[PDB]
RNA sequence: UUUUUUUUUU
RNA sequence: AUGUCUUCAUUAAUCAAGAACGAAAGUCAGAGGUUCGAAGGCGAUUAGAUACCGCCCUAGUUCUGACCGUAAACGAUGCCAUCUCGCGAUUCGGAGGGUGCCCUGCCGAGGAGCAUCCGGAAACGAAAGUCUUUCGGUUCCGGGGGUAGUAUGGUUGCAAAG
RNA sequence: GCUGCGGUUAAAAAGCUCGUAGUUGGAUCUAGG
């Protein structure tokens, strides 16, 4: 948060869920960060050193809705048509 | 009996944005409720929605950003003065830094911060934050 | 699932739902012209008619009031009307 | 089967109270 | 009473483990290897680990024994495993005359399949 | 739950005094014999006369005989 | 998936799915798992299947050391496909019983401490989903109609309680890290050190 | 010290080196020495011992809790509770105990955000069985208007003024420091506008040093 | 403190159940409440089948049976152990043991 | 089948 | 309840005072009086046994016409509206198919159960949740334990009593 | 305890319904450019 004169004196600034925006607190323990690794389309192998980060808070996981959470936001990024 | 539709709608929202959907369907939708959901838009705690025609009150569809820790609706419409406008808004918000009252005044439905702005008092409709 | 499109409903879901709880409310009856057999003339009928509609002529019944949709008499068909 | 016949004691009672007053 | 307490059976299984090859079925030949395969402070419970490795003996010649690892028996465990036939079950050239369900309605059809094999029952 | 209308200012009022007098400190306050049953009539010391000395057994498990005065 | 047409659902590998019956779903249907259903018996999605398969692969290609992937099983009919996964792919593998306390018990000498962890079904293997939320290691499964998805990360329908499906299904999970890390490529198949690795070499075989 | 953990083993290394990122990646903390490490500032205090008793077929079996709060007064603060046969094993495990459970406090501003923070972002409230602890933002040199007991929790996170409004069966210390606990790590939770920008992920610990882990 | 969430009854959208009297002590008990035993047995015991047969003047005949509906109050019930008392969880269970 | 009691404080 | 492209058009929710109904016992009058059976009387048991057990029974239990208005009258949870989860069963009606039954992850309305967010002091609760993030409407009720539902006054009743 | 309490088991939902006073009452009329 910005704040004093312009300078940012938080702490650190909390992930938040790629689905649902919820913040994902420092003990929150069933929160998960998946990673899928960039391909090229035509020789199929994974590029080095890249790779997609999907965060998915707790509460989502736990409603079992990280399925479909993760299955989309994969779609927007094109990982799956 | 159904005797406050802005409430029912508020209660909807609170509960679609506990359970993390996406969007949420209002039911007797107003002019009321479309402009509570008109200043939310617009301090962005909610996204764009949709009015429903049926030839009846209809319906609203409202996109949920995940923003939104509550909203509330006040009853009775308690008549705030300019001057305890600050006891009601230290009493309801959370914090001085954000949330917002929403009032109803003769110039129109807005926050707390235009409506001191203008110098102006009303019946208070409810609050989000 | 937390993304579910209740703007433009499914289809079938819009079939298989409640008239009134549907987007927005739409009868599942409908006008129907009746063809009996013999007198040839094309009746107008609702389908969920609680009446008992006679051929204006030829004086042969052709629905049967039901807790439901009316019930044709045997031999008469019907078109549903636009 | 403790405070019920409590009730009956004090119905008693206030059957000799009755009857003493009148 | 003739219960083996949990030091003669672990005792016993230890030295089954390590010294499989030595142990026969015969009880004075288990008790004259354990005499020098281990030092155990007390003749009874010296003859008590034997007659108990005596017995797990008895059962290894059955089959395998839970807790106790023994090498050939894991080599024909390893190969039974590694047991690949000739060619696929699954190989195209077996997959000839697939009896599918109605099933194939869209779903071999709209994914953009045209399955020789597959007949419609 | 309590009527919330914003026409209610009487019966909320009403009801709150209905509901004062079921409050042991409101009902003793209030309740207009306290000066007949006060043995001081509401003061905070008096003035008397001894009528005899005697000893009343203390409560358990205590054991004693504490030295009261009639008056 | 992938966008591509070189990584396309292909002729062969959707014929080996109705050969070992790895389409037909229980009869219970899951309402978190109503997308891959295509309309007895629920028959699944094929393509839903191929999809979420890569989508399950490019997340352990991420685990840079294939030994911090751990999988996890307890079906008598995953024994078999279980070690070989785990041979090929230089992963860790769990039979049978999974001991409490093995992602949580850091004095536990048998303590483990995954990156990512694969189960071969979330009821029988409960214990490893339950564990594995207590230390934020997200979880990818093979899941049937009815099976629940709590917990669940990826979820790559198929056909678990099959017999032969299930060995098949892992067997197309290690071919598709092969395939995705440079050992095996598309068109030379699933070989290492010039050995064909045939599906049956997963499947179940009766003692 | 021989680290056990991944977290440990690059902690000892000096691959992590603030609690900061741990808090961002939520791993969990299995060893006290990561903490001892990476707050160097830490001041503990045992709040209560309380003896608690079991019947027994020869009597009662004692037993003795010890509660000890920890912090830094700079917006790290932990709590914990150790039941044991001695007193100085139970001040010893409710040390530890609090090490472990340390935790990120988020602070703000009441009116003008200018200077440091001093107060609390907002209105948080926690609960511990039936006590709940209100912490409300309060002006600058109003101080810490509360009872003794969230007293010390919130100078230990280094709060400077708050409002506070406790209920329920505040006796019980241990439910009220635990009510206060969770009162002050609701500040890191609470989604405020001022963090609704959205970042970008970046590589866990074990994404990144995993060379030496491996190695 | 509620041991039971139907309250020991299976009476649901009711007011009032009639009673049946106790097969041993004559009690009332509601009949929803009582424990029900239909009791299926041949009409002579198990050790007497064969005399009665050799004993039978017919070449075929089929032996009858008694047929007992049984109502038992929860006293009488758990005192001839027809039923029993269970642990807190197996309480909950509601599927008839093995016979 | 029958089977009632157990001073005060500690 | 369901069906309804029928009609009216705010006529509604909750309700001080007020009113109907209201188990069993009980009261009055007239009939019946099999069974069971308070009270009562005997036989046992016992230290005693005005009890449990057994035997004989009176009021009552039954019908008709009036009274009483109380029950652990309990789901110990007021009523109306609204939102939040999955599963498969069940009662009624409807829609669509197959041959009364089967199927439709069918639609409503009930009565439940086990997957249950949140809540709760906990037991536990799909409501007892959506509450310090308090605020949809409305009625009744509680304010440490007793004295005590007692005294007195009022009112209802033939009385018992409310 | 209006802000601001509680009523399954701790004190507390009237046995149930009808009903006057009181309290509370769906949506909808000039938005835009």
């Amino acid at each position: 948060m910005q704040n004093d004169a312009g300078q940012t004196v938080e702490l650190y600034v909390p992930r938040k869920c790629s689905s649902s925006n919820r913040i994902i607190g420092p003990k929150d323990h069933a929160s998960v960060q998946i990673d899928f690794v960039d391909v090229d389309p035509e020789t199929g192998r994974m590029i080095p050193g890249k790779s997609t980060r999907y965060a998915i808070c707790g509460a989502i996981r736990r409603m079992g809705e990280s399925d479909d959470a993760i299955l989309r936001l994969a779609q927007k990024d094109g990982l799956v048509p | 009996v159904r005797m406050n539709v802005l409430a029912d709608a508020l209660n909807a929202i609170n509960n679609a944005e506990k359970r993390g959907k996406r969007q949420v369907l209002i039911r007797p939708a107003s002019k009321v409720i479309v402009r509570f959901l008109t200043v939310m838009m617009k301090h962005g705690y909610i996204g764009e929605f949709e009015i429903v025609d049926d030839h009846r009150a209809g319906k609203i569809v409202v996109n949920l950003t995940g923003r939104l820790n509550k909203a509330s609706v006040i009853s009775p419409r308690l008549n705030i003065r300019l001057n305890d406008l600050e006891k009601y808004t230290n009493t309801l918000l959370p914090s001085r830094q954000f949330g917002y009252l929403i009032l109803t005044t003769s110039a129109g439905i807005m926050d707390h911060e235009e409506a001191r702005r203008k110098h102006l008092g009303g019946k208070i409709l409810g609050f989000f934050f | 699932p937390l993304a579910v499109d209740l703007l433009h409903p499914e289809p079938q879901r819009e079939i298989r739902c409640h008239k009134l709880k549907r987007l927005v409310q739409h009868p599942n009856s409908y006008f129907m012209d009746v063809k009996c057999s013999g007198c040839f003339k094309i009746s107008t009928v609702f389908s969920h008619a609680t009446t008992v509609v006679v051929c204006v002529g030829c004086n042969t019944v052709l629905c049967q009031p039901t807790r439901g949709k009316a019930k044709l008499t045997e031999g008469c068909s019907f078109r549903k009307k636009q | 089967m403790r405070e019920k016949w409590r009730k009956k004691r004090m119905r008693r009672l206030k059957r000799k109270r009755r009857a003493a007053k009148k | 009473s003739r219960v083996r307490t949990k030091t003669v059976k672990k005792a016993s299984r230890v030295l089954i483990e390590k010294y499989y090859t030595r142990m026969t079925n015969d009880f004075h030949n288990n008790k004259r290897v354990c005499d020098e395969v281990a030092i155990i402070g007390s003749k009874p419970l010296r003859n008590k680990i034997a007659g108990y490795i005596t017995h797990l003996m008895r059962r290894i010649e059955r089959g395998p024994v839970r807790g106790i690892s023994i090498k050939l028996q894991e080599e024909e465990r390893e190969r039974r495993d590694n047991y690949m036939p000739e060619i696929s079950t699954v190989d195209p050239s077996q997959l000839t005359s697939i009896k599918v369900d109605t099933d194939t309605s869209d779903m071999l059809k709209a994914a953009g399949f045209n399955l020789p094999n597959v007949t419609v029952e | 739950g309590k009527p919330k209308g914003l026409c209610t200012a009487r019966k909320l009022k009403t009801h709150r005094q209905e509901q004062r007098w079921n409050d042991k400190r409101y009902k003793k306050a209030h309740i207009g014999t306290r000066w007949k049953s006060n043995p001081f009539g509401g003061a905070s010391h008096a003035k008397g006369i001894v009528l005899e000395k005697i000893g009343v057994e203390a409560k358990q498990p205590n054991s004693a005989i504490r030295k009261c005065v009639r008056v | 998936s992938g966008g591509a047409a070189h990584s396309a659902l292909t002729e062969e590998d959707v014929m080996k799915l109705l050969a070992t019956q790895a389409h037909l779903g229980s009869t219970n249907l899951n309402f978190q798992m109503q997308q891959y259903v295509y309309k007895g018996p629920n028959i699944i999605n094929v393509k839903k299947t191929w999809e979420k398969l890569l989508l399950a692969a490019r997340a352990i290609a991420a685990v840079e050391n294939p030994a911090d992937v751990v999988v996890v099983s307890a079906r008598p009919y995953a024994q078999r496909a279980l070690l070989k996964f785990a041979a090929h792919t230089g992963a860790t593998a769990i039979f049978g019983r999974f001991s409490p306390g093995c992602l949580t018990n850091q004095i536990q000498k048998t303590f483990k401490e995954p990156r990512l962890l694969v189960i071969s079904d979330p009821r029988i293997d409960h214990q490893a989903v339950t564990e594995a939320s207590y230390v934020g290691v997200p979880v990818i499964s093979f899941v049937n109609t009815e099976s629940p998805l709590k917990l669940i990360d990826i979820g790559v329908p198929c056909n678990n309680k099959g017999e032969r499906s299930i060995g098949l299904m892992w067997w197309m999970l290690a071919r598709e890290i092969l395939i995705l890390r440079g050992k095996i490529s598309r068109q030379t198949g699933f070989v290492l050190e010039g050995k064909e690795i045939m599906p049956d070499l997963y499947f179940y075989r009766d003692p | 010290w021989t680290p056990v953990t991944k977290l440990g083993r690059l902690v000892k290394e000096k691959k992590i080196t603030t609690l900061e990122e741990i808090y961002l990646n939520s791993l969990p903390i299995k060893e006290f020495e990561i903490i001892d490490a990476l707050c160097s500032n830490l001041k503990d205090e045992v709040l209560k011992i309380s003896p608690v008793q079991k019947q027994t077929t020869a009597g009662q079996r004692t037993r003795f809790k010890a509660f000890v709060a920890i912090g830094d007064h700079a917006g790290h603060v932990g709590l914990g509770v150790k039941c044991s046969k001695e007193v100085a094993t139970a001040i010893r495990g409710a040390i530890v105990a609090a090490k472990l459970a340390v935790v990120p406090v988020r602070r703000g501003y009441w009116g003008n955000k200018i200077g440091l923070p001093h107060t609390v972002p907002c209105k948080v409230t926690g609960k511990c069985a039936s006590v709940m602890v209100r912490l409300i933002p309060a002006p600058r040199g109003t101080g810490i208007v509360s009872a003794p007991v969230p007293k010390k929790l919130l100078h230990m996170a280094g709060i400077e003024d708050c409002y506070t409004a406790a209920k329920g069966s505040t006796a019980t210390l241990g439910n009220f420091a635990k009510a206060t606990y969770a009162a002050l790590q609701r500040t890191y939770s609470y989604l405020t506008p001022d963090l609704w920008k959205e970042e970008a992920l970046e590589k866990s610990p074990y994404q990144r040093h995993h060379e030496y882990l491996a190695r | 403190t509620f041991k039971r969430r139907n309250h020991g009854r299976n009476k649901k959208n009711r007011g009032h159940v009639a009673f049946i009297r106790c097969t041993n002590c004559g009690r009332c008990c509601p009949k929803d409440k009582a424990i029900k035993k239909f009791v299926v047995r041949n009409i002579v015991e198990a050790a007497a089948v064969r005399d009665i047969g050799d004993a039978s003047a017919y070449t075929q005949y089929a032996l009858p049976k008694l047929y007992h509906k049984l109502h038992y109050c929860i006293a009488c019930a758990i005192h001839s152990k027809v039923v029993r008392n269970r642990s807190r969880e197996a309480r909950r269970d509601r599927n008839p043991p093995p016979r």
